[PDB]
RNA sequence: UAAUUGCGAUAACGAACGAGACCUUAACCUACUAAAUAGUGGUGCUAGCAUUUGCUGGUUAUCCACUUCUUAGAGGGACUAUCGGUUUCAAGCCGAUGGAAGUUUGAGGCAAUAACAGGUCUGUGAUGCCCUUAGACGUUCUGGGCCGCACGCGCGCUACACUGACGGAGCCAGCGAGUCUAACCUUGGCCGAGAGGUCUUGGUAAUCUUGUGAAACUCCGUCGUGCUGGGGAUAGAGCAUUGUAAUUAUUGCUCUUCAACGAGGAAUUCCUAGUAAGCGCAAGUCAUCAGCUUGCGUUGAUUACGUCCCUGCCCUUUGUACACACC
């Protein structure tokens, strides 16, 4: 974006990123420890999915 | 008195080829304003350095 | 010593696979060429008058043998130049679908090639059996 | 012709307004021991050759 | 071009005021000294400091 | 290709549909130089008449000459596509045509003067002299007429 | 559409006389001979090396160079 | 839900932005300092900061 | 199992992957001969390895390639390199030093960037103009 | 020649020249001598190629300029004017052409004649512009060697590049017609006469 | 020295903000941690050609092994190193060898004190004050206008062709983006000259579009210097697509029409290496509309490596009756 908000001045541009990390690990567990690990090691911002089986 | 035709055959005013005309930049420094504030209405909002012990 | 289409250069190959299907008069030529552009982005028709459906379709072959499965879409990307837009700049722009597609069945009713699985077009057993053939019969002319 | 062969010895300094011309001492092929200081157009390093149209002359400085 | 600041500089040579012993004209194992001997907080700015300890331990080593 | 020789045959400059032709021009495109007869039309054309392309216009024996004087002017007994005309689906008698040589000036006059006579805005601007497509006319089209 | 555009039996034996001496012969040296324009002139190379007469030393478009028969 | 993550993380931000803007217009007074968004199960867990918590 | 070894050039955004295994010595580039290639201008540019070499070398060994990314020419400089540097990572696990060094100094003597890969690349062009280092045009007034 | 044959074939012209001698396109490296004093040193041959096309960075240090081969330095200072920047394998194949023109005419070594046609063209001494207040006039400076060189080769392009517009004749014709005449001088070619009238000038004052 | 970057001189000594450090991105890892959403080798399954063992493919899981290529976590690396030239043998500078890298490694981001009556009340439910506030300067609906055309100025785009147009064919990237209460990216099969249409399918994405088979470029031909087949302005006629709406023609396609322009005066812009320039792609804008912009990779030169001559701007010295500071 252009940093100016009128169109006054010489063309100085601006640009602004995002950073964006996805990991996925795969775990072969019984009923107890996944839904045990689930629970805690949260993160306040940190997105954690779980998907199920092999479909 | 339409078309390209009649307007092709009329002189162009001179008003097209001018400058930029200015009007006003070199009196830009100087306020137009008349009124110029005042050191005891600066000295009330921004305090004057005369009293600046009284004020630290 | 044994032969792949791969042995052979490129532009040589299919000026000798046009020979062929020339030669043969086995191909299903739609019969609106020689009035056909070939292309939204060109200029003139093929100078080739009675031909160059040989050439393409010979080229044709030659790319779905290299890879899995081919489609139109795809040979109208390939196969598609670079159209002058006039006054305005120049753009990359499709070739025709119907003379790919149709390249495709004329090939596919004379067997070089078979509709394949997942999309697009797969090399027929018989197709690789002929390319090699006359692959290898270029090299007879170099021997 | 008589053609003249010379042998940059040292690089100078950058005369002329424009900068382009280096002031540079050479020395002959033939009958060395007698230095003469020339003007190039170019770009020069030591132990360059130069190719003088003239052999007795020299200038000193551009502006 | 290439100088080295006033950090660098003054930081060198408090090294080799303190540290004569060790410190030899090697950077590579001055360098593995640094992190032994000093606090610095970034890999780049060390190697500048053990470049230059080097190069003026070098050069005490004459004079 | 080869190395011809001919005799006495080939004649520069035979004269056609009411215009002049070069005959030392390769033939697809000296038929062109014929208002209504573009690189296209005069390709398509030719193929049809069983002529050499090879050849050029100082060639091409009066029969095959004759020929493609037929082809033109009734394109579509002679099938081609009616998508390949320039006058389809006409303004009148919904014919569609290729018009051709001298005839092709009149049916631009044609055209301009039924929108003229109909006093429609795209008349009115080809009147004025104007660019009627559409187009800024504020720095471009200086010069003109 | 300046002549060079024909055959002319004439310029046939034209050619086949004037060939010799050229130690250099191309599409561009053809027309320089005040004759042969372009299209002829690269159809003239492949009958000029039906039989001898010249060696192609070079290969392909925009470029063709033959010399003397030895 | 069936969302991009792209579209996800960026959308989340503007949450987090129209979030502290929210608070910003309205405690004010009681010395706000921001907030932080803890996404759980079960559960959104936004923390106020402000100053003066008996206000809150 | 036989004794193989793979390499790597890359020239600009290029990047030549090559096997190099024993063998009756075949040289082939994705599935085509080294014959083949074609800018072919530069054919002789990837023949250079086998030449500087030796033509021999390569009849114990079967050199395999392919070729992705970067483009036309830059492909050429990649392959030929993942070739030199594929027959003198061949003398390291296998052969001999003094055989290998004898390599790389047949090599370097003359080289055009062999073993070395080369380091320049596309520089980002800012704003203000079309270019990296190019600007716009200016009228002044 | 002991011609070795593996499992992918390499043909016989190939085998043999390559590993033999280090020659270029097919002409040879060896022979090809500069005729003239300085300009050695700022001419390469030796060491040899094969084609003129070469990823080298010679833009990063000053003289290293003249390091490049003499041949590609001349295909260089084609690719230009416009359309044509970039192009390599444009001008490296027009070149070749070129090589076998020349080799048409008087034989010797098309590698060689580029030499001569080089040396020929490059001016001994030129004219800059001294201010010296005002009217100015214009002092007599000896070129560099290093310019020398350059200056030849664009000049040959120029030259040729002018004479290659609006004309049948094709590029490497012209760049040949103009090395063949620049080799020895016959003042028939754009080249040897510009350099001389800038001798002619930088002798009119002195 | 790019730098109040330092060295040295020194009534100063030793310091801090700014420059530097730092941060990101592009370079280098057969060394660490790994991967059916990346990929190789081997084997089953499997096709073609050759047969003497071979050569060239298929097979989202038939298995076994691996991390060179891909990927990104953690480390390593450069510090102008070694040696040598030159200089107060001081900071530095230059050359050579080695090295992925030696131009602040290349490129950016950040960036002190201070100044302008610079631009922005037309980004803001940021705002003082003024004006207006029901026949409204609020707001909404209909149509028009911002595109109007004797002319002057500026940024561009396409050309004047034979280092070319054109027709076949070889065929090679990178940065991106992509649809939930939904119609976004679109493969494939048909229909159509094309534009496009139709039935379906993968994809919330390293998984599908997509190897984005992009363009310039390379090759084999047709054309032959003739405004020619270079060039495509202008215009007629027909078919499609976006959108409630296309007339003043949104764009797209086909035919025909076939302009100016044969290298451009005085002037003036931009640039020193994967840079210039040539080329196309993606993103923003976007229902439709790029000749624009922001990034990207492709091909890849000529010329400097200098000077203060022009210009511009800093720095002292000096004058001052200016200090609202030469408006
Ligand atoms: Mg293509
Ligand atoms: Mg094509
Ligand atoms: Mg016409
Ligand atoms: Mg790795
Ligand atoms: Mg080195
Ligand atoms: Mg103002
Ligand atoms: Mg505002
Ligand atoms: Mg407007
Ligand atoms: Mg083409
Ligand atoms: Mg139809
Ligand atoms: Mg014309
Ligand atoms: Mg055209
Ligand atoms: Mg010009
Ligand atoms: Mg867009
Ligand atoms: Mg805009
Ligand atoms: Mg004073």
């Amino acid at each position: 974006t252009r940093k100016t908000p009128n169109g006054e001045g010489s063309k100085t541009w601006e640009t602004y990123e995002m950073r964006i990390h996805k990991r996925y690990i795969d775990l072969e567990a019984p009923v107890q420890i996944v839904k045990r690990i689930t629970q805690i090691t949260i993160e306040p911002g940190v997105d954690v999915e779980v998907v199920v089986a092999s479909n | 008195t339409a078309g390209r035709r009649n307007n092709r055959s009329k002189d162009v005013t001179d008003s097209a080829t001018t400058k930029k005309s200015n009007t006003r930049r070199a009196t830009d420094r100087h306020s137009r304003t008349g009124k110029t504030d005042t050191k005891k209405k600066v000295n009330q909002g921004w305090g004057d350095d005369k009293k600046e012990l009284s004020a630290e | 010593p044994g032969v792949s289409v791969r042995d052979v250069a490129a532009q040589d190959f299919i000026n000798a696979y046009a020979s062929f299907l020339q030669r043969q008069g086995k191909l299903e030529v739609p019969g609106y060429v020689d009035i056909v552009k070939t292309s939204s982005g060109n200029e003139m028709p093929p100078q080739d008058a009675e031909g160059w459906f040989y050439k393409r379709a010979a080229s044709v072959a030659r790319h779905i043998y290299m890879r899995k499965q081919v489609g139109v879409g795809k040979l109208n990307k390939l196969y598609g130049g670079a159209k002058s837009r006039g006054v305005r700049p120049y753009k990359h722009i499709d070739a025709s679908g119907s003379i790919n597609r149709k390249v495709l069945q004329a090939l596919e009713k004379i067997g070089i090639v078979e509709i394949s699985p997942k999309g697009g077009r797969r090399i027929s057993e018989n197709g690789q059996r002929d390319l090699d053939r006359i692959a290898a019969q270029t090299l007879e002319e170099d021997e | 012709t008589p053609v003249t062969l010379a042998k940059v010895i040292k690089v100078l300094g950058r005369t002329g307004s424009r900068g382009g011309v280096t002031q540079v001492r050479v020395e002959f092929l033939e009958d060395t021991s007698r230095t003469i200081v020339r003007n190039v157009k170019g770009p020069v390093r030591e132990n360059d050759i130069l190719v003088l149209m003239e052999s007795e002359r020299e200038a000193r400085r551009l502006r | 071009g290439r100088v080295r600041t006033k950090t660098v500089k003054r930081a060198s040579k408090a090294l080799i005021e303190r540290y004569y012993p060790k410190l030899t004209l090697d950077f590579q194992t001055n360098k593995r000294l640094c992190d032994e001997i000093a606090t610095i907080q970034s890999k780049r700015l060390r190697n500048k400091i053990a470049g230059y300890t080097t190069h003026l331990m070098k050069r005490i080593q004459k004079g | 290709s080869l190395v011809v020789q001919e005799q006495g045959s080939f004649q520069h400059i035979l004269r056609l549909l009411n215009t002049n032709v070069d005959g030392n021009i390769k033939i697809v495109y000296a038929l062109t130089t014929i208002k209504g007869v573009g690189r296209r039309y005069s390709n398509l054309v030719c193929k049809k008449a069983d002529v050499d392309l090879h050849k050029r216009a100082g060639e091409l024996t009066q029969e095959e000459l004759e020929r493609i004087v037929q082809i033109m002017q009734n394109p579509t007994h002679y099938k081609i596509p009616a998508w390949f005309l320039n006058r389809q689906n006409d303004i009148t008698d919904g014919k569609d045509y290729h018009t051709l040589a001298n005839n092709v000036e009149s049916k631009l006059r044609d055209d301009l003067e039924r929108l003229k006579k109909i006093r429609a805005h795209r008349g009115i601007r080809h009147f004025w002299g104007l660019r009627v497509r559409g187009q800024h006319t504020k720095t471009t089209g200086r010069r003109r007429a | 559409a300046q002549h060079a555009v024909i055959l002319d039996q004439e310029k046939y034996d034209r050619i086949l006389k004037e060939v010799p001496t050229y130690r250099y012969v191309s599409v561009s040296v053809l027309v320089d001979r005040l004759k042969i324009g372009g299209s002829l002139a690269r159809i003239a190379l492949r009958h000029l090396e039906k039989e001898g007469i010249i060696k192609p030393i070079s290969k392909h478009s925009k470029q063709a160079i033959y010399t003397r028969a030895t | 839900a069936l969302i991009s993550k792209k579209r996800k993380l960026v959308a989340d931000g503007v949450f987090y932005a129209e979030l502290n803007e929210f608070f910003t217009r309205e405690l004010a007074e009681e010395g706000y300092s921001g907030v932080e968004v803890r996404v759980t199960p079960t559960k959104t867990e936004v923390i106020i900061r402000a100053t003066r918590t008996q206000d809150v | 199992a036989v004794p193989s070894v793979q390499t790597f050039g890359k020239k600009k955004s290029a990047t030549a992957v090559a096997h190099v295994k024993a063998g009756k010595g075949l040289i082939k580039v994705n599935g085509s001969p080294i014959t083949l290639v074609e800018p072919e201008i530069l054919r002789f540019k990837v023949y250079e390895p086998l030449l500087l070499v030796g033509l021999d070398k390569f009849s114990n060994i079967d050199i395999r390639v392919r070729v992705t990314g970067g483009g036309h020419v830059s492909q050429v400089y990649a392959i030929r390199q993942a070739i030199a540097k594929g027959l003198v990572a061949y003398h390291q696990k296998y052969v001999d030093e003094q055989s290998k060094n004898e390599l790389k100094k047949a090599f370097t003597s003359y080289d055009r960037t062999l073993l070395i890969a080369d380091s320049r690349r596309p520089e980002p062009k800012k704003f203000g103009g079309k270019g990296a280092r190019s600007r716009f045009q200016k009228s002044y007034r | 020649f002991t011609p070795v044959v593996l499992a992918t074939p390499i043909p016989e012209e190939v085998q043999q020249a390559q590993t033999e001698i280090k020659l270029f396109n097919k002409w040879s490296f060896e022979e090809v001598e500069v005729k003239d004093a300085s300009l050695v040193d700022y001419v390469q041959v030796r060491q040899p190629i094969f084609v003129a096309h070469t990823a080298g960075r010679y833009a990063n240090k000053r003289f290293r300029k003249a390091q490049c081969p003499i041949i590609e330095r001349l295909t260089n200072s084609l690719m230009m004017n416009g359309r044509n920047n970039g192009k390599k394998l444009k001008a490296v194949r027009i070149i070749k052409h070129t090589l076998d023109i020349i080799n048409v005419l008087t034989d010797q070594n098309p590698i060689q004649v580029v030499v001569d046609a080089i040396t020929n063209t490059g001016p001994r001494e030129d004219t800059t512009r001294v201010g010296g207040g005002g009217a100015a006039r214009r002092q007599a400076v000896d070129v560099s060697p290093l310019r020398r060189v350059n200056q030849a080769i664009a000049l040959l392009t120029i030259g040729a590049r002018e004479a290659a517009f609006r004309n049948i004749k094709t590029i490497a014709e012209t760049l040949a017609e103009e090395l063949i005449n620049a080799a020895k001088g016959s003042s028939t070619s754009y080249a040897i006469k510009k350099k001389d009238e800038l001798e002619r000038v930088a002798k009119s004052n002195r």
